[PDB]
């Protein structure tokens, strides 16, 4: 039970998942064919959450893959672990987004979403008891920002109770991979604050520091950058797929980590992260895994938490460990950083402990942090939006798709309402 | 004579723009270390931006008030702070609080 | 418990420690890999004071290595016992000090100390109960005089109770290895008399006499000169790492040897020191080890104690010996040299006896002497300072780093206050 349907969109959201389903098949011991070659029966105990048993004792991923051009879907089926998917799920148009939000939301979105929602409705009826939907896209492009936020507005109208979380990739502040990405991010957050339950904001710029400063990688390709994102996504649902001493799921995070129905943007965090040779100059204890989850140089969103305050903190531990050792450290880091946490929430750390470690390691952890420090991230998108909108530049590529300036004004006014909320609860008393 | 003209360095503070939680590194600003005003901005480039500030680098140097753009190095005064921005728009926060 | 964090700075302070950690690994029986190959369980009993047990039963030194150029840190990691360190601790800039105190204290010191104090704060939290910090630098250079005294002024502001001792190398009086070393020594002692608890002054010129007159070495390289300094540094803390009949530590020396909060500059001393062939024409008794610790030709600071008076005397003995034999000789050398000790302090000899000798020997000792004879050392630095300052030569290399002449005047006035204090207590009654 408690099955999860995984939806992918955009060029970024497909290449994350193409590495992600390789990770999940490693934990359950699945060949690229689709058979089973594991060793323990715990791998097949909760296999139904990401898999459907086909005829012949073969398992397929419960995945839906969406694009507007076949240039990326051909890359997925060509690589390894491409034969494992079902050929019906590859839904793709022919026009291409053209790195345009309005084309992803009005023109090519309306000509594709009916073919998508039939596949969504087919996968929903196959599940015994649906847990909820997870989505992998990005905010910079036109596909994952336009077609992705269109699907959330359609799913929530058909499923007003299931959980809905997105692993969106927020654009980095220093370098810019798209000229019009302040327009795409502003018109997407206006859709994410209305129809999502929680959201995992990831910056690219934080991943380049972790691969360089921490892991000491000389040539980090996207095969290594997406591998860190995939380890974080598996670590959120690792208690739902395995027995543990203290269990949580996707529902228990949305109750704990979300104190208000708007403030649901997170920042992830993973530990441990050694080097190729510096792994032996280090002991693997719980206070060693604790101190790495809270420094600013291990965050995956480009914002220092010292500028703001935490509100809620999740910490999903994997591998066998003493519960006294975990609970004392979670108390210890709260007393010494008494100015960095919010005052009117006592015991603001939620802890979940699984039993099975990741493949190759002995123990690991996963940090899920809510904070007021992400208001600087929404200042910069709102600042770069109004810097471009006051000259009305790059606007006729959106007006010609049937959109008025009133659409931009209320979308920008929604974000400044969000900035005032994180400012208000930072100085509460 | 030999006791020369006291080639001294000014002890001035440089707050960076936007970052409220920053103290401002005191430099040894003199005419001997920078022949022009343009050479000072190259030293401001590396020693202010580390991870999260200033995508455009360092372009404009303001007063702490700030209501005057700094021109040449002769417009600097000993022992007063300056906001180092990179745009025309000035952000008005309390920089000098809790030095 | 009672862990010690070892900090190194400068070209001199790194090459001392690079021999020093070879000595400590010999006493505890540690390979250059980092494993354990000892014979007795006493080597692992107090191993935590200079080591942290990593995963895989490997031990790393609790060391922090600081420089401004990578020219010396590359030499440390290339030699033997270079693989034992942790690669995170090698903190180094790129500009280089340039043999300048003001560059080590203002320009390149401020651009490095924040990266250093994060590593200091990480090592402090790893310790169970911190004993204190020891530092190895020199006064002649620009790194160990500027960056080193900057760290002491930052550590004392964060740790106003832990002990702080430095093994600084005072420049020799006859030869001068730096033209501006009266400027570097004067601006460093002004920082050492304010923020240190005790200080072990070592002259290079005294080490050349001991290697020539006593040990009869024809070609003494720095691999042999630093080996004598490393044997003295281990002999101070040998009672903290091993059980003994009468135990002392770094705290008990600062209570005994320091009668006034300024007069805390010492002189070391080691015994026995044989030759390569003359070792057999000598008996190893406690009165034989006694008479070698008190003659002027075994001091490691270039000052004859006969010009002044002792105030306090420590004597850390190693190896098994009769306590009656030790206490009678410490009484005997006080009665016959009744003019060479101070009058208003009775029983001015502190004795500590360990149990385990150094490697290869049967018994040894360590002399730690406080005296009024080091005022001649501070006359010469103060005389050579005012000889250069009255012409204001070599001054624009310091004024251009943002420094006034008032900084030099109060620093020189501080040293003449120190000269009057040793002059006053020499003729007390
Ligand atoms: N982390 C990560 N980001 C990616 C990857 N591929 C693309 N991106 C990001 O995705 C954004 C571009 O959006 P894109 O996926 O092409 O959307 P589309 O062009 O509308 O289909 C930029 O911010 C890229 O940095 C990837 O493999 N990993
Ligand atoms: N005893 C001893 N002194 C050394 C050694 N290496 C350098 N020195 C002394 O260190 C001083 C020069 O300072 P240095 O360490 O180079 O500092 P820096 O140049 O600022 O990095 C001189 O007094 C040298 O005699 C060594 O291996 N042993």
């Amino acid at each position: 039970m408690r099955e999860i349907v995984h939806i992918q969109a955009g060029q970024c959201g497909n290449q994350i998942g193409a590495k992600f389903w390789e990770v999940i098949s490693d934990e359950h011991g699945i060949d690229p064919t689709g058979s089973y070659h594991g060793d323990s029966d715990l791998q097949l105990e909760r296999i139904n959450v990401y898999y459907n048993e086909a005829a012949g004792n073969k398992y397929v991923p419960r995945a839906i893959l969406v694009d507007l051009e076949p240039g990326t879907m051909d890359s997925v089926r060509s690589g390894p672990f491409g034969q494992i998917f079902r050929p019906d799920n590859f839904v793709f148009g022919q026009s291409g987004a053209g790195n345009n939000w309005a084309k992803g939301h009005y023109t090519e979105g309306a000509e594709l979403v009916d073919s998508v929602l039939d596949v969504v409705r087919k996968e929903s009826e196959s599940c015994d008891c649906l847990q909820g939907f997870q989505l992998t896209h990005s905010l910079g492009g036109g596909t994952g920002s336009g077609m992705g936020t269109l699907l959330i507005s359609k799913i929530r109208e058909e499923y007003p109770d299931r959980i809905m979380n997105t692993f969106s990739v927020v654009p980095s502040p220093k370098v810019s991979d798209t000229v019009v990405e302040p327009y795409n991010a502003t018109l997407s957050v206006h859709q994410l604050v209305e129809n999502t339950d929680e959201t995992y904001c990831i910056d690219n710029e934080a991943l380049y520091d972790i691969c360089f400063r921490t892991l000491k990688l000389t040539t980090p390709t996207y095969g290594d950058l997406n591998h860190l994102v995939s380890a974080t996504m598996s670590g959120v649902t690792t208690c739902l797929r395995f027995p543990g001493q203290l269990n949580a799921d996707l529902r228990k995070l949305a109750v704990n980590m979300v104190p208000f129905p708007r403030l649901h943007f997170f920042m992830p965090g993973f530990a441990p992260l050694t080097s190729r040779g510096s792994q032996q100059y280090r002991a693997l204890t719980v206070p060693e895994l604790t101190q790495q989850m809270f420094d600013a140089k291990n965050m995956m969103a480009a914002c220092d938490p010292r500028h703001g305050r935490y509100l809620t903190v999740a910490a999903v531990f994997r591998g066998r460990m003493s519960m006294k050792e975990v609970d004392e450290q979670m108390l210890n880091v709260q007393n010494k950083n008494s100015s960095y946490f919010v005052e009117w929430i006592p015991n603001n750390v939620k802890t979940a402990v699984c039993d099975i470690p990741p493949r190759g390691l002995k123990m690991s952890a996963t940090f899920i942090g809510n904070s007021t420090a992400i208001q600087e991230l929404f200042k910069r998108i709102s600042e770069q939006f109004t810097a471009m909108f006051r000259r009305k530049a790059f606007l006729h590529w959106y007006t010609g798709e049937g959109m008025d300036e009133m659409e931009f004004t209320e979308a920008e006014s929604n974000m400044n309402d969000l900035v005032s909320e994180y400012q208000q609860y930072q100085d509460a008393t | 004579q030999a006791l020369s003209n006291e080639k001294k360095a000014k002890k001035v503070r440089f707050y960076r723009n936007g970052d409220r939680y920053f103290k401002g590194i005191v430099y040894a600003v003199s005419s001997d270390r920078f022949r022009s005003f343009d050479a000072l901005l190259a030293d401001l480039t590396r020693s202010l931006s580390d991870n999260i500030n200033l995508p455009q680098g360092v372009r404009y140097i303001y007063t702490i008030d700030g209501s005057r753009k700094i021109g040449s190095m002769d417009e600097l005064e000993e022992g007063e702070s300056y906001v180092c921005s990179s745009d025309n728009f000035f952000k008005k926060v309390e920089y000098t609080k809790n030095v």
